[PDB]
This record gives structure tokens, C-alpha cells and sequence, in this order.
């Protein structure tokens, strides 16, 4: 009952080389189980907040997605109000070659971007879509109540 | 083991780089620098390395040095260790071979640039 | 000047630029490296997602700052 | 028990082998490593070029010993 | 202003981990142009010689082979008279892959397995195929007349 190699390798490399804004620890008891904090991107209205999330390594991995949740509450059109992340890399257009690393900037790059036209949360991509500039402070507003001092 | 070489001008990595040149393979694996290989193929259409008659041959994205693949992260040693190869896609990007078929089983696009999609290459 | 890409496979490659370079510009040289076709690279600094017409300047990118390169991505 | 063979590069390669392995097996844990096909390998020692049907035993070619890797070749 | 980076590196790898029964020195007045002594193969006509030859870089090399001349006299059926060579490697069947280093390798396999089948001196061949023996006794006292203290 030990870990795949690459668990291993991509675990010690992880915290061999960190990222700015992004933080991944496993659990001491769960090798799987991942605590990750992220930073908002800049010149987004998620700029400046801390974003807890969750990531699991499951069975198949490297060959299937981690999965993962945000723990923090965000406004977002394809995340949801159980923090559920649509994505593509994380389903059909996962590779075996993305690591932890690079699904976590993926996630930034999705804040960055949002994609109220495919959406997650269906309010909240109509209000994305219908009034753009409240939804953004909407977003903002979420991000100093939820994602500050947290 | 190590870093790669263009066997006819005997260039390592940095030195094919440093003046525009790209490291390739044949489709029997074997590695060169792509301007020594253009030349020996004018001259004659057999691999240097092997001999085989060579029609078709690509880049290979390795830079660094020291080989290894990127989706079970074991370097070059630990792959030969278990009988395992070395392999490229026709786009370039190397994997062992045990990887790049429990990846086909999957998806059947390259993992690490998603082109539609090989063989060992000898390093 | 120099900046640096946080490639795939975790490896740091160095890449020449200028503050005037496009993105697209830069992904030309990622692509010349590492084989990746433009289209399929995303580059993100920051936090953000990096767009391909933009350049290094604007993005207040400055010579010894990394790039972490992803794969193309989409929410849904 | 390893012999050695001196690869077309000058590069050097461990082979473990068995007093009774063929010239043939020899050539075959080659191809393995370098990709060239046995009909194409000539194996040098003490100056000679080893024959295919013969044993290591025969040539008295003892552990630790190193074999020279040559292309196929002929007088004409 | 000089040699392709080739035959610099591979002029210093010679030097520096010699091949048993081979010696190969490049010319103080040109770097192209090699001094060579072979030792006869163990189990052939020719052990116990020691056999000088010239070795030539042609400007082309690695394109091209080098031009490569026996200067001590030797009875085999792909030498001649002139010390001339006829060997595939030398010509037709060239690789720039092959080397300084295997280039005198396949010189000595040649004198370990004769061609008289298709040969270069065609009295020696014929003296080899129809009395073997005696050619190979004729190449041992050759040996030992041209190619001992020498
Ligand atoms: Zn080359
Ligand atoms: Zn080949
Ligand atoms: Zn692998
Ligand atoms: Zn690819």
C-alpha cells in the first residue's frame, strides 16, 4: 500500500519549486488529499483574495483528472455554490502530462477568464452576460467578504 | 545516459541550439542534429547510425540534458531498468512506452501538445 | 533581455525577448523548444491568462520574471 | 558477469552476458540499446571481428573485458 | 580560422583513451594528416606486426572518408603493392557516423577475415584460395620480414 512514483517525484518537486499565489501541502495523513491555497489573479476582480481549495490524487491518477473543489466561496460562472469547478482540463481535456502545478494555474487562468456563455452557475452567468460591470462587483464585493482575512 | 550529441558533427545539446540547428530522430530512432542530416541525405538516403533506407524524419522536443519521461517522471535508467522504451510521437515529444500506451488506451492524442496521433528512439 | 517558462514538465527554459514582444511572439519561441503549437499554449503571470495580442510591456513584464506555461483550457 | 562495448560515438556500454552467450545474443542485447540491426553489427576484440555462431567462451572473452562495435564491413 | 569542430574533438578523444593495438598521432604540420601503426590481429598471420599506415582528412570529412594508404608492405588479397586499400567503409559504404577510432577498428577486422573472393592483389587471392595454408604462411613471414622492428 504505497503511493505511485509520480505521486512521489511531482509531491517532492511541488514543494521543491513553488509557485507565487499558489500553495499545495499534502495532509500528513493523506498523500492523496492536497490543502491548497491560490491567489486571486491581478486585474481581476479576485485580485487580492486567498482561495482555499481542495485537490485528490484519485486511484487512476496520473491517467484520470484530480479532483477538485474550492472551499472558499467565489463568484464565478463555472464554479458553483458547493464550489464545483467546470473545467475542461479536469474532465475530457485532462493529459497525463498536466500535473498539480499546472491544473492549479489553470484555475487561475479560469478566474482570469470566466466563461459566463458555458456556465456552471446559470444565474450567475446571466448576470455576468446581461450586466457585466455588476457582476464584476459582485465578484469583487465576494472576494474582500469571503476570500480576505480567511 | 546524460545529455544528447549529434553523432556526424559531435555538438552537444547547447552547441546545435546555439546556432539555429534542431535535434532530430529517424524513424528507426536514431539522433542527430537536423543540418548533418540534411547533408547526409543528400548524399546518400541510409541512416549513419544503422544503415536502413530513410525515404521521412523528425524534431524531438528534449532540450535540457538528462531524459526522462514526463508522465510516470522516471529518468532514463529507471525506464530501461524494466525493459521499457524510449519513445517519440511524430510531433516530437518523448515518453516511455509503457505511458504513452496506457495514455493511447485513453485519449489518443499527444499528452503533452494534444496533436492526433510513434517509435523508440536510441539514446 | 531574459525571461524564464516554467515549461509542462516543471523545467525552467530562458527565453530572449524584448518589452515590445507580442505574446504570440513569445509562444513562437516556446513552440521552436518545446514543440507545442501556439494555439495549445497558455501563459500565465500573475495569476492571469496572458492574450496573444497583447505584449510583454503592457503586461508590465520586466526582464528575470517567469511565465508558468498550461494547455489550453476552458471553462464550462 | 558484465563485459563492456565501445558504441560507434566512443560512448560505452554494460552488457551482462554468460560464458555461453552467442556472438548472436551479444548482438541482440546491442540492438536493444542502440537501435542497429545485427546483421549491420561487427563486434572487435584483440583485433579481430567475432563471428556470430561462435561463444564468448571460444574467444575467451572473460568479464570485464571490452568489445569494439564497428559497422558491417568487407574487403573488396 | 580552423578544422571543423569534429575532428578537434574527436583528435582529442583519441588522445585521451588510446584503443589497444592502435596508435594514431596527428601531424605537427597538419592536423588532417595522421601517423598510424596497427598491431596485426591475435589468431591471424599478421600477430605480432606492427603496421604503419597514413591517414587523411579530406576536406569534406565527416562527408567523405579518409583517405587511408598501408606504408608497410603486407601479403593480403585487399591490399596491393602500393599499400591501397579496397574496402566498402572506405568508400561506397562510408558512414559519418564511422570514425578515426572505427575506420582502423575495420582495418584490422579486414586483416582478420580476408576477402579473396573479390579481391585487390589478384595473385595473392589466388594463392589464398587454392592453398590457403601456404598463403597464410607466405603473410607470416611477410609479417615478420616488413612489419617486426620497424
Ligand atoms: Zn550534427
Ligand atoms: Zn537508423
Ligand atoms: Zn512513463
Ligand atoms: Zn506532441
Amino acid at each position: 500500500a504505497g503511493l505511485p512514483r509520480r505521486i512521489i517525484k511531482e509531491t517532492q518537486r511541488l514543494l521543491a519549486e513553488p509557485v507565487p499565489g499558489i500553495k499545495a501541502e499534502p495532509d500528513e495523513s493523506n498523500a492523496r488529499y492536497f490543502h491548497v491555497v491560490i491567489a486571486g489573479p491581478q486585474d481581476s476582480p479576485f485580485e487580492g483574495g486567498t482561495f482555499k481549495l481542495e485537490l485528490f490524487l484519485p486511484e487512476e491518477y496520473p491517467m484520470a483528472a484530480p479532483k477538485v473543489r474550492f472551499m472558499t466561496k467565489i463568484y464565478h460562472p463555472n464554479v458553483d455554490k458547493l464550489g464545483r469547478i467546470k473545467l475542461d482540463i479536469l474532465a475530457d481535456k485532462w493529459s497525463p502530462a498536466l500535473q498539480i502545478r499546472t491544473v492549479l494555474l489553470s484555475i487561475q487562468a479560469l478566474l482570469s477568464a470566466p466563461n459566463p456563455d458555458d456556465p456552471l452557475a446559470n444565474d450567475v452567468a446571466e448576470q455576468w452576460k446581461t450586466n457585466e460591470a455588476q457582476a464584476i462587483e459582485t465578484a469583487r464585493a465576494w472576494t474582500r467578504l469571503y476570500a480576505m482575512n480567511n | 545516459s546524460g545529455t544528447v550529441s549529434c553523432p556526424i558533427c559531435m555538438d552537444g545539446y547547447s552547441e546545435i541550439v546555439q546556432n539555429g540547428r534542431l535535434i532530430v530522430s529517424t524513424e528507426c530512432g536514431h539522433v542527430f542534429c537536423s543540418q548533418c542530416l540534411r547533408d547526409s541525405l543528400k548524399n546518400a538516403n541510409t541512416c549513419p547510425t544503422c544503415r536502413k533506407k530513410i525515404n521521412r524524419y523528425h524534431p524531438i522536443y528534449i532540450g535540457s540534458g538528462t531524459v526522462s519521461c514526463p508522465i510516470c517522471m522516471d529518468g532514463y535508467s529507471e525506464i530501461v531498468q524494466n525493459g521499457r522504451l524510449i519513445v517519440s510521437t511524430e510531433c516530437g515529444h518523448v515518453f516511455c512506452s509503457q505511458c504513452l500506451r496506457d495514455s493511447l488506451k485513453n485519449a489518443n492524442t499527444c499528452p503533452t501538445c494534444r496533436k492526433k496521433i510513434y517509435h523508440p528512439i536510441y539514446i | 533581455m531574459q525571461i524564464f517558462v516554467k515549461t509542462l514538465t516543471g523545467k525552467t527554459i530562458t527565453l530572449e525577448v524584448e518589452p515590445s514582444d507580442t505574446i504570440e511572439n513569445v509562444k513562437a519561441k516556446i513552440q521552436d523548444k518545446e514543440g507545442i503549437p501556439p494555439d495549445q499554449q497558455r501563459l500565465i503571470f500573475a495569476g492571469k491568462q496572458l492574450e496573444d495580442g497583447r505584449t510583454l510591456s503592457d503586461y508590465n513584464i520586466q526582464k528575470e520574471s517567469t511565465l508558468h506555461l498550461v494547455l489550453r483550457l476552458r471553462g464550462g
